[PDB]
RNA sequence: AUGUUGAUAU
RNA sequence: CAAGCUUGAGUCUCGUAGAGGGGGGUAGAAUUCCAGGUGUAGCGGUGAAAUGCGUAGAGAUCUGGAGGAAUACCGGUGGCGAAGGCGGCCCCCUGGACGAAGACUGACGCUCAGGUGCGAAAGCGUGGGGAGCAAACAGGAUUAGAUACCCUGGUAGUCCACGCCGUAAACGAUGUCGACUUGGAGGUUGUGCCGGCGUGGCUUCCGGAGCUAACGCGUUAAGUCGACCGCCUGGGGA
């Protein structure tokens, strides 16, 4: 199983579905031999640049170890999830679990 | 480059720190880059040519310092 | 030409 | 490239030791399995041309260590073409 | 897979076959057959309104489901199917309750593929859902143009309608004509394009190829006689005419749509 | 000059940590070169990385004028 | 790759020479061995050594006389690419015999002049002089 | 901005 | 011919850097076009003009939309690749290189006519796409003329898929492999010992002996040698 770093920010609007999008995308990756290193809601930030003509979004790192078909059906759901801005999902090395400079 | 004109600032101050502004971001040389498509050929050319410019400066430069011309 | 110079 | 497992398994197979990884069935062994495996890759990416530079050093390799073994020990070699099913 | 033909007589050394390894060999499902003969353009009055139509093979037709409407019910694609009625290759897909249907194949679908319609399903390629339900930007085929109604649009082999804008009750669509057409939101579509996209590949290759596709010759107007067709007549090859019809509408660029009722749903004419 | 990435004996540059990158753009949103910072290659090819990922989730500006 | 040891040692020899190399250290063979004490006999070369066992390193003292280095050349003269065999009466003089041609004879590697002394021909490896 | 040419031999 | 050996060559373990390659996705800046608002007589262009665009409302400015192509800064005589070449970011598949510790195989190597593969740009075929650019082409200039340079437009093409072509000042105008032979200053990438002191890889500049017709090359040789290949034999004709 290899590590991802999975950044995904939030429709502003969307911000309560928050918490119910995170223990079910945690769900699908604990439900696969899965683990999750680290979960941090960052909540509601000011964007750098317009968004969708949105000035904030509500952001959710969750580090993770899961298999690789998983993770791109994790791809898919932010694909065709409209609460969903924007999202970033990168490889890592190993799995980490400190805590990122944002808390 | 964007200067806020700050309460209690002369103009002539102000727009000389957006002159500085304008040549520290490089806006004009860019815009003068982009004018006309350079080949790759010619960008590859010119960044040699100032490469070695610099250098045959910098070892020349040294040879200058140390001997007298009178 | 001219029929054929530096004058 | 092939896996620290996967690796690992033909060394036992076909080295006379675990860490026999020098032996000529091991090496050709390790250069099949990666040949093989790239097959796969190739079929999916046929204007990979950089990779397949790849893949041609390693059937190269197998050549000469084939073409080696055989001179060396007909009767190894004889055995080898058979476990990794190779025409030559 | 496009195939060209080896040269062994003049009638074949042009012919370029689309083989599909793929579709079924046997017969097709005869509960979903019915017969349709042949009209030789020829309308209730017996006369010729279509010119060029006649002969050709028997053809029986499918019932094909262009609605989409067995919604919730899983099924899966038992096999493709040669269709003579139409371009594309059609599916015959078995629902889960038994109840067979043919549909139209998209591209990339094969046996076993499951598919499903409705509100809830899933947006992969063979699935049928309402325009609202479905992302904008996605390329779509068999969409309706009135709820309800039936796949209209993008039926054809490689066809396929862009989803580009979603407004309140209407999509905007991207024909494969190039025109920018509004439809109701509430209209359903299937995912990705059709298949058989190969079909614009195949050249005829003779004559008899044409005739066996029900098509009969067409007569050069500047071949009749004045009496015929506005472009006849001359001592030889003559012509001094402004192109037109048989019947004598200018028949190189003069438009022809005249519809303000559906005018309102178009976008952008595709010019 | 100096670098802090090696001083520090850093890993990653992490384009989560905004406040050490933004030490290393102008006030345009332009990456620094490393001939003025005085960074190490290695490094300034990871907070170039680092840099154009917080450009894309929008933790940094591409440019001054959005 | 490596395909003329020899040619190798005599360039070690030459190149040390002209680097004004006290010695020359390569890889040992027999054969190396065998031109060395030719090169020690005639004195061109001061001393040499071998030392290993698994790897032996032969170890050539190098000779200046007046400055100078008193090998003046060096030559391979059969090489791999081909191979120069002479009979008893058609052995080279070198530098009108101030210089020695190198012979290995059925009796073993020795000079031009050992080699019409001993009434044999043989594989000319190299010129001195 | 543009802005041509200078016979043969010696 | 037989048996060895480990130093050439290769295998394994751990790690490192990288625009190496193939596939897919996505981001922001900008151009163009489309629609609409504000606004009013110019805009654009040049050496100077004119063609062109503009009161049917351009240019400018703001909002929204569409679409293609390329990735500013980072960026470096930096890196990677056999060469051609490779530059946003993300993931998937994948090739090579390097280093440190051993262990392993035991000359398994080097070169390579013919052969096979890869091979910029232009070009060709089939099907897509087409913002910007732009052979052809048109008009405007300039001029003795101007089938040009300059200007306004603009088609193939440049983009994608698959196939073909097989060439370039495809250059370091320098074949590959191996050994050896004073130095200096960098760059880049490992590593060991404790900012220093080593030790590997790749690379830029200078320069010593030597070499060279000279220019220059100079441990990445054009020096000193070995192996194999390719090639030259006056200019033209070709
Ligand atoms: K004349
Ligand atoms: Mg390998
Ligand atoms: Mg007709
Ligand atoms: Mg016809
Ligand atoms: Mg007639
Ligand atoms: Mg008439
Ligand atoms: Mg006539
Ligand atoms: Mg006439
Ligand atoms: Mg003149
Ligand atoms: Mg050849
Ligand atoms: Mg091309
Ligand atoms: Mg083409
Ligand atoms: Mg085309
Ligand atoms: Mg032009
Ligand atoms: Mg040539
Ligand atoms: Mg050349
Ligand atoms: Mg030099």
């Amino acid at each position: 199983m290899r590590h991802y770093e999975i950044v995904f920010m939030v429709h502003p609007d969307q911000s309560e579905q928050v918490p119910g999008m995170i223990e079910r995308y945690t769900a699908a990756i604990t439900g696969a031999e899965g683990k999750i290193h680290r979960l941090e809601d960052w909540g509601r930030r000011q964007l750098a640049y317009p968004i969708n003509k949105l000035h904030k979004a509500h952001y959710v790192l969750m580090n993770v170890e899961a298999p690789q078909e998983v993770i791109d059906e994790l791809e898919t759901t932010f694909r065709f999830n409209d609460a969903v801005i924007r999202s970033m999902v990168m490889r890592t090395k190993h799995a980490v679990t400190e805590a990122s400079p944002m808390v | 480059p964007v200067i806020k004109v700050r309460e209690n600032e002369p103009f002539d101050v102000a727009l000389r720190r957006f002159k500085r502004s304008c040549e520290k971001a490089g806006v004009l040389a860019e815009v003068r880059r982009r004018e006309f498509y350079e080949k790759p050929t010619t960008e590859r050319k010119r960044a040699k040519a100032s490469a070695v410019k610099r250098h045959a400066k910098k070892l020349a430069r040294e040879n200058a310092r140390r001997t007298r011309l009178y | 030409x001219x029929a054929x110079x530096a004058g | 490239s092939l896996s620290t497992e996967a690796t690992a398994k033909i060394v036992s197979e076909f080295g006379r030791d675990a860490n026999d990884t020098g032996s000529t069935e091991v090496q050709v062994a390790l250069l099949t399995a990666q040949i093989n495996h790239l097959q796969g890759h190739f079929a999916e990416h046929k204007k990979d041309h950089h990779s397949r530079r790849g893949l041609l050093r390693m059937v190269s390799q197998r050549r000469k260590l084939l073409d080696y073994l055989k001179r060396k020990d007909v009767a190894r070699y004889t055995q080898l073409i058979e476990r990794l099913g190779l025409r030559r | 897979a496009v195939v060209k033909c080896k040269p062994t007589s003049p009638g074949r050394r042009h012919v370029v076959k689309v083989v599909n390894p793929e579709l079924h060999k046997g017969k097709p499902f005869a509960p979903l057959l019915e017969k349709n003969s042949k009209s030789g353009g020829r309308n209730n009055n017996g006369r010729i309104t279509t010119r060029h139509i006649g002969g050709g093979h028997k053809q029986a037709y499918r019932i094909v489901d262009f609605k989409r409407n067995k919604d919730g019910i899983p099924a899966v694609v038992e096999r493709l199917e040669y269709d003579p009625n139409r371009s594309a290759n059609i599916a015959l897909v078995l629902y889960k309750d038994g109840e067979r249907r043919y549909i139209l194949a998209p591209k990339g679908l094969k046996a076993g593929d499951q598919i499903q319609s409705g509100v809830d399903a899933a947006i992969k390629p063979g699935n049928t859902l309402p325009m609202r339900n479905i992302p904008v930007g996605s390329t779509v085929h068999n969409v309706e143009m009135k709820p309800g109604k039936g796949g209209q649009l993008a039926r054809s082999a490689g066809t396929y309608v862009q989803i580009v804008a979603r407004d309140g009750a209407y999509v905007t669509l991207r024909l494969r004509s190039g025109e920018m057409r509004k439809v109701e939101a509430d209209c359903r579509a299937t995912l990705g394009e059709v298949g058989n996209a190969e079909h614009m590949l195949r050249v005829l290759g003779k004559a008899g190829a044409a005739r066996w596709r029900g098509v009969r010759p067409t007569v050069r107007g500047t071949a009749m006689n004045p009496v015929d067709h506005p472009h006849g007549g001359g001592e030889g090859r003559n012509f001094g005419k402004h192109p037109v019809t048989p019947w004598g509408v200018q028949t190189k660029g003069k438009k022809t749509r005249s519809n303000k009722r559906t005018d309102k749903f178009i976008v952008r004419r595709r010019s | 000059k100096f670098c802090r990435f090696t001083a520090e004996g850093v890993q990653e540059i992490d384009y989560k940590d905004i406040a050490t990158l933004k030490n290393y753009i102008t006030e345009s949103g332009k990456i620094v070169p490393s001939r003025i910072t005085g960074t190490r290659a290695k490094y300034q090819r990871q907070l170039a990385r680092a840099i154009k990922r917080a450009r894309y989730l929008s933790l940094l500006p591409y440019t001054d004028r959005h | 790759s490596m395909q003329d040891p020899i040619a190798d040692m005599l360039t070690r020899i030459r190149n040390g020479q002209a680097a004004n190399k006290a010695a020359v250290t390569m890889p040992s063979s027999k054969l190396k061995v065998a031109i060395a004490n030719v090169l020690k006999e005639e004195g061109f070369i001061e001393d040499f050594k071998v030392e290993g066992d698994t790897k032996p390193e032969l170890e050539l003292t190098l000779k200046y006389f007046q400055g100078k280095a008193v090998v003046e050349s060096i030559q391979r003269v059969s090489r791999p690419g081909l191979r120069i065999y002479k009979r008893k009466d058609e052995l080279p003089k070198v530098m009108a015999g101030l210089g020695i041609a190198v012979v290995s004879t059925s009796k073993g590697v020795m000079t031009d002049r050992a080699a019409r002394q001993a009434g044999l021909g043989g594989e000319i490896i190299c010129y001195v002089a």
